[PDB]
């Protein structure tokens, strides 16, 4: 734990980039959080909800 | 069937054509809701129930 303050930054820069790519996988109240699923089901007036 | 006792026949292992149940006039109401009418040639599904 000598270089700890290093490893700090480190961690909280991955585990940043780690939650915004983990973010994707939410839908947001979408009935789907993949938009090529949304592109191939919908309508567009219903898909651009 | 009646309404209280509905008939629900699963559909598996077959290849279908939606075209000619939106190109029928036959049919007063054809809504879908979670998937668009025209969309239906292009996808795959299982766990289908009429």
């Amino acid at each position: 734990s000598a270089l700890g303050k290093l490893q700090d930054v480190v961690n909280q820069n991955a585990q940043a980039l780690n939650t915004l790519v983990k973010q994707l996988s939410s839908n947001f109240g979408a009935i789907s959080s993949v938009l090529n699923d949304i592109l191939s089901r919908l309508d567009p007036p219903e898909a651009e909800v | 069937a009646s309404v209280y006792a509905w008939n629900r026949k699963r559909i598996s292992n077959c290849v279908a054509d939606y075209s000619v149940l939106y190109n029928s006039a036959s049919f007063s109401t054809f809504k879908c809701y979670g998937v668009s009418p025209t969309k239906l040639n292009d996808l795959c599904f299982t766990n289908v129930y009429a």
